[PDB]
């Protein structure tokens, strides 16, 4: 019996940012969804399209996992058909999404005194993103009508920091979100549930 | 691209850093106010300097966006708030001189001591000082000395400093496209842009005078009633048709007449309502008081407090190893952080002040979703009014009987109601004429109608004309008695108290009518009512994005301030005072003076 390595995704020491997220591929193993209550029993699951009861007796080909860190007031934007600054410029989900969204509070891990400026997010962009798209450009945004040369009036930097602190409110605390996508292709399904 | 998108981007970029910097400054200020050390002072000064430098560098950059090309009201208000130059229009030498004068006046007021004439080594302070003398004393000469020494020692070293301060402030106001400092102060009550809700800086004085013309008779009757008992208090001193001495009003300046309740009690044989003994017998504490306040605030349909509030607030005195300031203040730091600093004792006054502080906290939590530049009240006298409308409801006999502090065998009679109404009146009505006269005198001084050689003359004339108080000793133009007050020497305003006094009664009447109350107004209680809670939350969530006229119409259905609620509240006391003064003289003459004999 070969189990899928969920400890490499749920028990990581350092996570990534929302503008540059990681995507792992899981295949040829058994998906045991009972070890998730050891990282944190309080796992806020949110399934769109499939039920957790009928998810145990299904077989898929590839399972993708995405991880990032956002605030507490931005968890609602991780859903099909949402509008904001994270869903439009950082990470967008399609209207026909079939998966689950898991999040938990990590205040006692990603928070220090004098500010934690190791997390960034994009706020300024020209257009919107497409479903499952990634952008890591660091060019100066032009808001006026003059050519941008350096940095100054009407020329801003597209990245901004969070700076978490343990004294912040429950809405301004860091949260770790994990997205699980299920894909079925014309290939033998090597990812089934326990029997 | 147009100007609106650039302005929006600039505002977002500004707020993103302004929130963090303001949070750091507030945290430093809290750490200073909790523990008094030198490192805390250094950190607070550094944070304040950084915040001031940020506010300076963020200015002069929003000048690229003219207000004549913006059609959105919110962005226009934010830009207008950001484009204020301030004191930077003056030269550096004048600014340094003004800061030096301000610090000198603050140090002179904060450092004062009155020494004994017969013993120069016996020098007393002010607060553990002349306050206790003016509070509890029944001697004419002692009060006269404590008044004259205080008004002659620290009343002569602030004349030229105040003159130069007035000159510099007038120059700054004229440089900032204002007529004088009075217009700069009245600019808060200004609404321009919305049809049907505009307000000018000249209608406020007219409204204040129109309200005072109707408030005057009640004050006349109250003064006539107080003078009759003052005649019996000090024989052969008070005149039956004369004014009242300034050193007998209860305190140093005569702002409140609360200390005169012991001598002007209507019925001394009836007991009073003091739940202090019951609280001591039931062994309560600060936790119980704050939990009762939270239960009261939740009973109307308001959210609960946060865990950080109970984990980070200081509700008890630390002791002697750690020094702190026991002034009750509400702290809003941002990012969902609300704290209360208060040295709570087992009394009734602290039980009433807890509700005021919790109302302040609720108001602060109401507009947490508004932008940073709009996270403030719609007007000056709104927070205090919200606190007072809760304190009045918490100070009702029905609430005390329901929470278990009063025995259910209490017999409510008419004399107890009369005593309660008189005790409330001696505190509420006694401060309106003083504030009105002081503000009018300051406005006339800033405008330039009173020459320098007539300041004290016009001051005492307006005193004897409006308030009806005559000085025991005449003073020349060498004294600066009007500057002996804290708010006068620290550059603060006074009309907020009048506005709050009106708005609290307006809101009280509105909420009691919405709660379907029957009977007198002073017995109203808004406990266990969701309609009033929703009607109040609809206004508390607006913040500063809407004019105060619309916010007042959404509550009481009116656009301006009114005085009828106060008259409806004090009607029974008015009738009783009429019945008592039917056999007495009403009015006062300005010809009599204590130094005439």
């Amino acid at each position: 019996t070969n189990l899928c390595p969920f400890h490499e995704v749920f028990n990581a020491t350092r996570f990534a940012s929302v503008y540059a997220w990681n995507r792992t591929r899981i295949s040829n193993c058994v998906a045991d969804y009972s070890v998730l209550y050891n990282f944190a029993p309080f796992f806020a699951f949110k399934c769109y399209g499939v039920s957790p009861t009928k998810l145990n007796d299904l077989c898929f080909t590839n399972v993708y996992a995405d991880s990032f860190v956002i605030k507490g007031n931005e968890v609602s934007q991780i859903a099909p058909g949402q509008t904001g600054n994270i869903a439009d410029y950082n990470y967008k989900l399609p209207d026909d999404f079939t998966g689950c969204v898991i999040a938990w509070n990590s205040n006692k891990l990603d928070s220090k005194h004098s500010g934690n400026y190791d997390y960034w997010y994009r706020s300024f962009r020209k257009s919107k993103l497409k479903p499952f798209e990634r952008d890591i450009s660091t060019e100066i945004y032009q808001a006026g009508n003059k050519p941008c040369k350096g940095k100054g009036p009407n020329c801003y930097f597209p990245l901004q920091s969070y700076g978490f602190r343990p004294t912040y409110g429950v809405g301004h605390q860091p949260y770790r979100v994990v997205v699980l996508s299920f894909e079925l292709l014309h290939a033998p399904a090597t990812v089934c549930g326990p029997k | 691209s147009t100007i609106e998108e650039q302005a929006k981007t600039f505002l977002d970029k500004f707020n993103h850093e302004a929130e963090d910097l303001f949070y750091q400054s507030s945290l430093a200020s809290w750490n200073y106010n909790t523990n008094i050390t030198e490192e805390n002072v250094q950190n607070m000064n550094n944070a304040g300097d950084k915040w001031s430098a940020f506010l300076k560098e963020q200015s002069t950059l929003a000048q690229m966006y003219p207000l004549q090309e913006i059609q959105n009201l919110t962005v226009k208000l934010q830009l207008q708030a950001l484009q204020q130059n301030g004191s930077s229009v003056l030269s550096e030498d004048k600014s340094k001189r003004l800061n030096t004068i301000l610090n000198t006046m603050s140090t002179i007021y904060s450092t004062g001591k009155v020494c004994n004439p017969d013993n120069p080594q016996e020098c007393l302070l002010l607060e553990p000082g002349l306050n206790e003398i003016m509070a509890n004393s029944l001697d004419y000469n002692e009060r006269l000395w404590a008044w004259e020494s205080w008004r002659s020692e620290v009343g002569k070293q602030l004349r030229p400093l105040y003159e130069e301060y007035v000159v510099l402030k007038n120059e700054m106001a004229r440089a900032n496209h204002y007529e004088d400092y009075g217009d700069y102060w009245r600019g808060d009550y200004e609404v321009n842009g919305v049809d049907g809700y505009d307000y000018s800086r000249g209608q406020l004085i007219e409204d204040v005078e129109h309200t005072f013309e109707e408030i005057k008779p009640l004050y006349e009757h109250l003064h006539a009633y107080v003078r009759a008992k003052l005649m019996n208090a000090y024989p052969s001193y008070i005149s039956p048709i004369g004014c009242l001495p300034a050193h007998l009003l209860g305190d140093m300046w005569g702002r409140f007449w609360t200390n005169l309740y012991s001598l002007t009690v209507p019925f001394g044989q009836k007991p009073n309502i003091d739940v202090t003994d019951a609280m001591v017998d039931q062994a309560w504490d600060a936790q119980r008081i704050f939990k009762e306040a939270e239960k009261f605030f939740v009973s109307v349909g308001l959210p609960n407090m946060t865990q950080g509030f109970w984990e980070n607030s200081m509700l008890t005195d630390p002791g002697n190893v750690q020094k702190a300031v026991c002034h009750p203040t509400a702290w809003d730091l941002g990012k969902g952080d609300f704290r209360i600093l208060m040295c709570t004792k087992v009394t009734m006054d602290d039980f009433l002040t807890a509700h005021h502080e919790m109302g302040h906290i609720q108001y602060d939590m109401a507009y947490a979703a508004q932008p940073f530049l709009l996270r403030n009240g719609a007007n000056e006298g709104f927070h205090e009014a919200v606190g007072e409308i809760m304190s009045l409801s918490a100070a009702t006999p029905k609430h005390l009987k329901s929470i278990g502090l009063l025995s259910p065998d209490f017999q409510e009679d008419n004399e107890t109601e009369i005593n309660f109404l008189l005790k409330q009146a001696l505190t509420i009505v006694g401060t309106l004429p003083f504030t009105y006269m002081l503000e009018k005198w300051r406005w006339m001084v800033f405008k330039g109608e009173i020459p320098k050689d007539q300041w004290m003359k016009k001051w005492w004339e307006m005193k004897r004309e409006i308030v009806g108080v005559v000085e025991p000793v005449p003073h020349d133009e060498t004294y600066c008695d009007p500057a002996s007050l804290f708010h006068v020497s620290n550059d603060y305003s006074f009309i907020r108290y009048y506005t709050r006094t009106l708005y609290q009664f307006q809101f009280q009447e509105a909420l009691c009518q919405a709660a379907k109350h029957e009977g007198p107004l002073h017995k109203c209680d808004i406990s266990n009512s969701t309609e009033a809670g929703q009607k109040l939350f609809n206004m508390l969530r607006l913040g500063k994005s809407e004019p105060w006229t619309l916010a007042l119409e959404n509550v009481v259905g009116a656009k301006n301030m009114n005085v009828r609620p106060l008259l409806n509240y004090f009607e029974p006391l008015f009738t009783w005072l009429k019945d008592q003064n039917k056999n007495s003289f009403v009015g006062w003459s300005t010809d009599w003076s204590p130094y005439a004999d």
